[PDB]
RNA sequence: CCGAGGGUAGGGCCCGUGACUGGGGCGAAGUCGUAACAAGGUAGCUGUACCGGAAGGUGCGGCUGGAU
RNA sequence: UGGGAGAGGGUGGUGGAAUUCCCGGAGUAGCGGUGAAAUGCGCAGAUACCGGGAGGAACGCCGAUGGCGAAGGCAGCCACCUGGUCCACCCGUGACGCUGAGGCGCGAAAGCGUGGGGAGCAAACCGGAUUAGAUACCCGGGUAGUCCACGCCCUAAACG
RNA sequence: CGAUGUCGGCUCGUCGCAUCCUGGGGCUGAAGAAGGUCCCAAGGGUUGGGCUGUUCGCCCAUUAAAGCGGCACGCGAGCUG
RNA sequence: GAAUGCCGGCAUGAGUAACGAUAAAGAGGGUGAGAAUCCCUCUCGCCGUAAGCCCAAGGGUUCCUACGCAAUGGUCGUCAGCGUAGGGUUAGGCGGGACCUAAGGUGAAGCCGAAAGGCGUAGCCGAAGGGCAGCCGGUUAAUAUUCCGGCCCUUCCCGCAGGUGCGAUGGGGGGACGCUCUAGGCUAGGGGGACCGGAGCCAUGGACGAGCCCGGCCAGAAGCGCAGGGUGGGAGGUAGGCAAAUCCGCCUCCCAACAAGCUCUGCGUGGUGGGGAAGCCCGGGUGACAACCCCCCGAAGCCAGGGAGCCAAGAAAAGCCUCUAAGCACAACCUGCGGGAACCCGUACCGCAAACCGACACAGGUGGGCGGGUGCAAGAGCACUCAGGCGCGCGGGAGAACCCUCGCCAAGGAACUCUGCAAGUUGGCCCCGUAACUUCGGGAGAAGGGGUGCUCCCUGGGGUGAUGAGCCCCGGGGAGCCGCAGUGAACAGGCUCUGGCGACUGUUUACCAAAAACACAGCUCUCUGCGAACUCGUAAGAGGAGGUAUAGGGAGCGACGCUUGCCCGGUGCCGGAAGGUCAAGGGGAGGGGUGCAAGCCCCGAACCGAAGCCCCGGUGAACGGCGGCCGUAACUAUAACGGUCCUAAGGUAGCGAAAUUCCUUGUCGGGUAAGUUCCGACCUGCACGAAAAGCGUAACGACCGGAGCGCUGUCUCGGCGAGGGACCCGGUGAAAUUGAACUGGCCGUGAAGAUGCGGCCUACCCGUGGCAGGACGAAAAGACCCCGUGGAGCUUUACUGCAGCC
RNA sequence: GAGCUAGCCCUGGCCAGGGUGAAGCUGGGGUGAGACCCAGUGGAGGCCCGAACCGGUGGGGGAUGCAAACCCCUCGGAUGA
């Protein structure tokens, strides 16, 4: 439920913020905190390698448990929910049986006090992990595995999951928040349930200031340079494209597929994505 | 207004010193070639 | 002190009038089509939506005030 | 108090038929469509047939001249939550009633906002015919919409 | 072209006369008054405003009249821009 | 003898401009060869959120003293940041190092690169961040938290005593964190006192007073007091914190829990040690046995790691504590006490500036702290002043034009002009009051108006204290007084109506453009399944992202509202296992050379053989494109209607003489006395039109039009006045420019605009203040134009390559 | 060569005073319960006025300057991109 503002400036008109209301702790664990080197966009020369990032609020990083194998068995209780600035589904603070302390990204309609597991035999219900393969066909499920142990790699934004189509030997289909039908191996580990905080998607950032807390530095329009720096720079006055639209670099930016030709992975997507 | 000379004793060692101009193929030949032509100084003075 | 009234400024209602513009009523014998009345030749009407020189057409749902 | 019938309403599940699409097999010279045709689709292997898969929507027979609701309206099946109503008994209250300007709520379809969803259908739109024309009727396509959630709109041959 | 600053305005004048007014004339299809046309005449004078960068022009209100041209389309080591 | 030649020297312009903020000077007395300029005194003016004071950087002896005045100093100079010499900087506690980590840098491992080198985990380095023990006064010509005095404190070594399972680079805890708002209690700092201490003072009409003037504190260990911060205790279980663990984490039990207790800071007090004014007298000495007290205001600082709220979710590591491991428990650690030990570098001076950055003793630039008082509603604003510091390193006269900065102006009031450019006006606060429209916030300080000083009287509430007095902060009523005028000085909106553009706050061409340009939230298309796409790199490696389609890249459009039509023939992109073409390679019909021959060698047809292209489809918020001629209605005119040619399809809604309209000042209407602009309309749109978006839109704008009111020196049309210059005198003394010059007018002539030629006219020699017509005046080898088989940036379906990708 | 300038990274600092008065909270009203209305409290914002600070709108001066971009008046931002 994200909320809205009155029009008392300007900005505030359409500007809408996450409600929070799932959140129950508002300080980090500081066992599991370490700093988030901010980039810029720069890489190891030194170079910008991605345009317009930079200057947003400081963070510190939340460590993720993606595996979750690590611990099969052994129960763990959620103790919190808070907010995480690294990525958009909110977390969850869990406190193992074992006295070990870790968070996991929450799951939509998780419950501080609840009890999650992991491992084969654990009950299909939200927030356990399982390896693919013991999921029943149907379940929507979340923070999944691409590869056995090397973690969870897909559906981990805010509101997004997975659903399992059927099984084909040692692997599972899966269709993906992007609509891509894929198989992946049985023995990945995969989250019952679906990523929570849907509303997400809903937020008006409402301002250009909005954007430079989250280190968005301003984008600068190709019709807007020069020639020396763009494929639409130039012209007298306005100008059209007139050319087919491309990016700085040249390459044409309207359709042009770029998924490279001979990559092995292709005996395993069934169908590219929609819409 | 502000113009383009600002000193800064630790600025100006750390950029021109004896050490940055070792560390750097380009460097030494500098030193090489003020050495050859005699000079005085082979590096700008800064107190520190 | 109040005080006819005069002055300054800003409002409310009404009336007349206005380049141009909207449709309306009326007008013996104009131009285009033929929508409706027979199953009117696609049953008609209907609220709405979109479209078309025009009457209209079409979609969705509704009515029989529909014929056989 | 004791019972009854019912597509009355809301929520969560879930079943089979059919259409479409995809995959695999088999198979070949047409399929489709109309008053007749053409557009379209088809030797890059369509139609027709089998097995497999995905998805959305609507629930055949029962079904009726039937039932329920105040009206709009409500039809697979299951459970939960809930309204109205009828009958029996003649037990309780003791006229506590009727109507109802305003008010408030509900209110088919289409339509609108924000997400979703999208098989079939189909305003707009394109093509093929017909025709003097044909911004129609008929044929091939086809986007909103039709579907879900929340919020609007508040209309009707909302009729007995 | 080893640079002659280029429209208009403002300021400051000066000159020509093919004369707008004022002075003097002839002809008139000049009754008078008022005009028309030509001749002589450059002494002086020849307004304020609305519009446009404007020159020019149109318009308003006047006037004896609201002249036309030259001076590097007079005048940026005088100003404006 | 010429090259705007080169190096040097010296001229001209010229005793000319200028002498660097218009804060400002006058006199007396010294010194000295010499004095507007040095020293001293008195008077005057200027700064005072600085033009005062303290840090940091940078500078590097400029500091202090004596002796100097050639040059430096915009004049002068006896003076000086100048010359010569001598002197001067003192630390266990201040700052840095012998401590820690940040970005980043470096880099055993390892990875990569022709070479040079590029990466890179740990580790190391790296600070204005973390951590860490000194306060007050005195003293020097010049240093002082450094020397000295008083009172405090830290670490290391050794010893004594008491205690304890001691022990670490290992485990854990802690360190440890945002933004805005903010509580209680204090301190800094300040105001007042009829109280306390003081040299004195009574003037010129009055005052010997509850008079005037000055001052009334600072530091402090333990202890104690006040106010805060931090912190649960015990037991049992235990599989987690990469060994161990009694620690930490997790579970259960009991108890303590708005507490308490323990601990730690701040403030107060505190033995003690200091300080101590005006005035007078010569920095000192007195004052002085100085006094050191009460009331109030009160932080943005302190208690602090305090509290609340919010979303954009807010370093690390050491010190410190705890846990144990080897080890060792004659050790070792902990606590108390004692003695001893305690190194290296900086320290002068300037520091919003004459010592730093600007070539200058340059009106510019330079981070942090303190920054008093009164009044003006507040304040760091403004005026004046404290402490303190200055009068800006040429002066003296005069009182022209003209220039700058400033003041006033009769009558008029935008008539000025491209334009109200500029300057008026308005101006703070309190109260009354306030329109269209609107996204319901706004528009709004709309507009417009009233009040504002002083005196007396009555009086309400808040803070302090005690509830009172006193102090203090906000008021309320009544009656008066004065002036032209009461935010009496200073600081402080002119307003309205109506268009265009852009939603908005923002951003930009450092140094001619601040805008309608860029950005912006938002909308859409498209790519990307993760070793992502994409980007940088030869690579390794990075960024993307310690992210994962509600995400990341690319493109266009640009809040919001209502919308975004038709064309897929061409280009692009997407799809298509057929067919066509297609390179190397395979294949080897058939040839050729050579040899006696076996053979060796060469050519080579059919045929098999990718991407690409061809071909078949799709696709517009992909590149783009969206007709012509002729006829037609019962007045005329016009043409709903029709005919025909063409196209891939012939521009829809909406808007329109427009930021677009050539003809054009279109035509009509509005406003004006008059309107090429403006606004409203019309539509033959030269040449609008739907995300290079179309049409609107409240609010917003140092944007650009048009109008009105107010008010004005803008103007009719100028006048006067002020100061800084200009002018004269003393001092110092440039510049561009310059073939040489004994350098007039007219009419001609001449390479076509003559001081210089011809003819005539005019004209004694030389200056000073002024004006700009000429010297085709100066400046810059025209920046326009052209030429050169000159150059460079940019483009593409120009040529040819290369990266990249297939 | 990034001691100027542009962007980013790490670590610190700074922003007088005044004005407006969002959400929420509380109380009251209202209702079947609600929505909602009123008052108080509260203190939000690329909010308003205005110093420091950051700018550089218009005009004037300056143009061998005080200055190879300055000076005066005026003007924009000033809790935020
Ligand atoms: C072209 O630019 C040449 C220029 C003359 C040269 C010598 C030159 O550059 C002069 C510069 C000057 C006098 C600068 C003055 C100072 O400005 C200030 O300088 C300081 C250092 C700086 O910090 C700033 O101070 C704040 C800076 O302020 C801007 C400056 C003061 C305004 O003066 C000028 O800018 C004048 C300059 O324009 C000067 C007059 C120029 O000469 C003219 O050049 C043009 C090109 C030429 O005219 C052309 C125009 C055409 C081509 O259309 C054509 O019609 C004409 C005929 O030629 C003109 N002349 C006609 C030849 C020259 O006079
Ligand atoms: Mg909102
Ligand atoms: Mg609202
Ligand atoms: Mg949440
Ligand atoms: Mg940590
Ligand atoms: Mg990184
Ligand atoms: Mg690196
Ligand atoms: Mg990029
Ligand atoms: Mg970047
Ligand atoms: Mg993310
Ligand atoms: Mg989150
Ligand atoms: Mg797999
Ligand atoms: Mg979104
Ligand atoms: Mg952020
Ligand atoms: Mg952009
Ligand atoms: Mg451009
Ligand atoms: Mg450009
Ligand atoms: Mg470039
Ligand atoms: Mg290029
Ligand atoms: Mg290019
Ligand atoms: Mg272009
Ligand atoms: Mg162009
Ligand atoms: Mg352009
Ligand atoms: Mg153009
Ligand atoms: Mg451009
Ligand atoms: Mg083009
Ligand atoms: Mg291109
Ligand atoms: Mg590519
Ligand atoms: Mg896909
Ligand atoms: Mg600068
Ligand atoms: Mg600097
Ligand atoms: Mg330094
Ligand atoms: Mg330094
Ligand atoms: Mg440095
Ligand atoms: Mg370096
Ligand atoms: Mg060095
Ligand atoms: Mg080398
Ligand atoms: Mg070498
Ligand atoms: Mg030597
Ligand atoms: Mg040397
Ligand atoms: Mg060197
Ligand atoms: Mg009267
Ligand atoms: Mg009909
Ligand atoms: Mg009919
Ligand atoms: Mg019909
Ligand atoms: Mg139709
Ligand atoms: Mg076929
Ligand atoms: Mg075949
Ligand atoms: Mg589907
Ligand atoms: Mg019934
Ligand atoms: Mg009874
Ligand atoms: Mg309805
Ligand atoms: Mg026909
Ligand atoms: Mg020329
Ligand atoms: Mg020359
Ligand atoms: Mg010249
Ligand atoms: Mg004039
Ligand atoms: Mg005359
Ligand atoms: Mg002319
Ligand atoms: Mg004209
Ligand atoms: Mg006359
Ligand atoms: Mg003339
Ligand atoms: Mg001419
Ligand atoms: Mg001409
Ligand atoms: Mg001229
Ligand atoms: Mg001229
Ligand atoms: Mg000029
Ligand atoms: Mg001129
Ligand atoms: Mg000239
Ligand atoms: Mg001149
Ligand atoms: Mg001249
Ligand atoms: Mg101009
Ligand atoms: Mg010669
Ligand atoms: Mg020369
Ligand atoms: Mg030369
Ligand atoms: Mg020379
Ligand atoms: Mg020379
Ligand atoms: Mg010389
Ligand atoms: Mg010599
Ligand atoms: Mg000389
Ligand atoms: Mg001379
Ligand atoms: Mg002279
Ligand atoms: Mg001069
Ligand atoms: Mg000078
Ligand atoms: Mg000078
Ligand atoms: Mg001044
Ligand atoms: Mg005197
Ligand atoms: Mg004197
Ligand atoms: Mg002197
Ligand atoms: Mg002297
Ligand atoms: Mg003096
Ligand atoms: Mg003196
Ligand atoms: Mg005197
Ligand atoms: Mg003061
Ligand atoms: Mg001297
Ligand atoms: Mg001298
Ligand atoms: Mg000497
Ligand atoms: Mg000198
Ligand atoms: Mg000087
Ligand atoms: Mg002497
Ligand atoms: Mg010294
Ligand atoms: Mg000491
Ligand atoms: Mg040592
Ligand atoms: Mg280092
Ligand atoms: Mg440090
Ligand atoms: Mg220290
Ligand atoms: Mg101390
Ligand atoms: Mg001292
Ligand atoms: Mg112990
Ligand atoms: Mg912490
Ligand atoms: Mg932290
Ligand atoms: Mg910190
Ligand atoms: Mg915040
Ligand atoms: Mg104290
Ligand atoms: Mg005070
Ligand atoms: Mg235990
Ligand atoms: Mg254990
Ligand atoms: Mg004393
Ligand atoms: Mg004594
Ligand atoms: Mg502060
Ligand atoms: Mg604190
Ligand atoms: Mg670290
Ligand atoms: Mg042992
Ligand atoms: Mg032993
Ligand atoms: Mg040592
Ligand atoms: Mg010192
Ligand atoms: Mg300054
Ligand atoms: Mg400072
Ligand atoms: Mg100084
Ligand atoms: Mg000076
Ligand atoms: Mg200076
Ligand atoms: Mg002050
Ligand atoms: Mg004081
Ligand atoms: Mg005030
Ligand atoms: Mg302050
Ligand atoms: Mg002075
Ligand atoms: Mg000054
Ligand atoms: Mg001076
Ligand atoms: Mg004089
Ligand atoms: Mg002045
Ligand atoms: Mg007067
Ligand atoms: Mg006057
Ligand atoms: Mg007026
Ligand atoms: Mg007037
Ligand atoms: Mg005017
Ligand atoms: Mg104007
Ligand atoms: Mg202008
Ligand atoms: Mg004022
Ligand atoms: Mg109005
Ligand atoms: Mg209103
Ligand atoms: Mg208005
Ligand atoms: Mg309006
Ligand atoms: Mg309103
Ligand atoms: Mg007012
Ligand atoms: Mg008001
Ligand atoms: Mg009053
Ligand atoms: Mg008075
Ligand atoms: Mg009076
Ligand atoms: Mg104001
Ligand atoms: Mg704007
Ligand atoms: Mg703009
Ligand atoms: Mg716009
Ligand atoms: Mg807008
Ligand atoms: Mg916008
Ligand atoms: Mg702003
Ligand atoms: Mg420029
Ligand atoms: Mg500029
Ligand atoms: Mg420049
Ligand atoms: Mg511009
Ligand atoms: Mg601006
Ligand atoms: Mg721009
Ligand atoms: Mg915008
Ligand atoms: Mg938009
Ligand atoms: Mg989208
Ligand atoms: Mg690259
Ligand atoms: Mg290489
Ligand atoms: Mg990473
Ligand atoms: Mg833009
Ligand atoms: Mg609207
Ligand atoms: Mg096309
Ligand atoms: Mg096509
Ligand atoms: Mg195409
Ligand atoms: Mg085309
Ligand atoms: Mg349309
Ligand atoms: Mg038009
Ligand atoms: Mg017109
Ligand atoms: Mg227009
Ligand atoms: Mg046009
Ligand atoms: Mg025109
Ligand atoms: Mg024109
Ligand atoms: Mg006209
Ligand atoms: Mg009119
Ligand atoms: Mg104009
Ligand atoms: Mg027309
Ligand atoms: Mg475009
Ligand atoms: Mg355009
Ligand atoms: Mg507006
Ligand atoms: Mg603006
Ligand atoms: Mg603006
Ligand atoms: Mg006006
Ligand atoms: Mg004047
Ligand atoms: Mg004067
Ligand atoms: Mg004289
Ligand atoms: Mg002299
Ligand atoms: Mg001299
Ligand atoms: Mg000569
Ligand atoms: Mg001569
Ligand atoms: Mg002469
Ligand atoms: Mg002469
Ligand atoms: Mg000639
Ligand atoms: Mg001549
Ligand atoms: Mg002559
Ligand atoms: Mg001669
Ligand atoms: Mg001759
Ligand atoms: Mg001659
Ligand atoms: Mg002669
Ligand atoms: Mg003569
Ligand atoms: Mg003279
Ligand atoms: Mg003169
Ligand atoms: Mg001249
Ligand atoms: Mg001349
Ligand atoms: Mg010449
Ligand atoms: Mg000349
Ligand atoms: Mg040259
Ligand atoms: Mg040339
Ligand atoms: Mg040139
Ligand atoms: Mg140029
Ligand atoms: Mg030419
Ligand atoms: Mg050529
Ligand atoms: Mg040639
Ligand atoms: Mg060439
Ligand atoms: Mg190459
Ligand atoms: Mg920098
Ligand atoms: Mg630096
Ligand atoms: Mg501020
Ligand atoms: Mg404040
Ligand atoms: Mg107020
Ligand atoms: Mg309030
Ligand atoms: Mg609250
Ligand atoms: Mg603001
Ligand atoms: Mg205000
Ligand atoms: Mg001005
Ligand atoms: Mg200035
Ligand atoms: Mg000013
Ligand atoms: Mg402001
Ligand atoms: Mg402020
Ligand atoms: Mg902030």
């Amino acid at each position: 439920a994200v909320k809205k503002f009155k029009p008392y400036t300007p900005s505030r008109r359409f500007m809408t913020v996450a409600d929070f209301s799932e959140i129950t702790k508002t300080e980090p664990e500081k066992s599991l905190v370490k700093p988030l080197k901010k980039t810029g966009g720069r890489n190891n020369q030194g170079r910008i390698t991605v345009r317009f990032r930079g200057g947003g609020h400081k963070r510190l990083y939340r460590i993720i448990d993606f595996k979750r194998w690590d611990k099969v068995g052994i129960p763990a209780k959620v103790a919190a929910i808070e907010y995480d600035p690294n990525r958009s589904a909110r977390i969850a603070l869990l406190h193992y049986v074992d006295g070990e302390k870790r968070y996991i990204i929450a799951p939509d309609g998780l419950q501080v006090g609840q009890q999650v597991v992991a491992g084969p035999d654990a009950p299909i219900q939200v927030g356990n992990a399982l390896p693919l393969r013991f999921i029943p066909v149907g379940t929507v499920v979340h923070a999944v595995e691409l590869e056995p142990k090397k973690g969870a790699k897909l559906a981990r934004a805010a509101g997004t999951s997975a659903q399992i189509q059927g099984r084909e030997g040692d692997y599972v289909i899966l269709r993906l928040p992007s609509g891509e039908l894929r198989k992946v191996h049985g023995e990945c580990y995969a989250t019952v349930g679906a990523v929570g905080n849907a509303d997400h998607k809903n937020i008006v950032l409402g301002k250009a200031g909005r954007s430079r807390w989250l280190g968005r530095r301003p984008h600068v329009r190709g019709a807007a340079m020069n020639p020396v720096d763009h494929p639409h720079g130039g012209g007298e006055g306005r100008a059209p494209r007139g050319r087919p639209p491309a990016s700085p670099w040249g390459w044409q930016t309207k359709g042009l597929k770029t998924r490279k030709r001979r990559k092995p992975s292709s005996r395993f997507i069934i169908a590219r994505r929609k819409k | 207004m502000k113009r383009t000379w600002q000193p800064n004793r630790r600025k100006r060692a750390k950029t021109h010193g004896f050490r940055a101009r070792m560390r750097t193929p380009g460097g030494r030949k500098v030193l090489k070639r003020r050495r050859q032509k005699g000079r005085w100084r082979l590096t700008p003075a800064v107190r520190k």
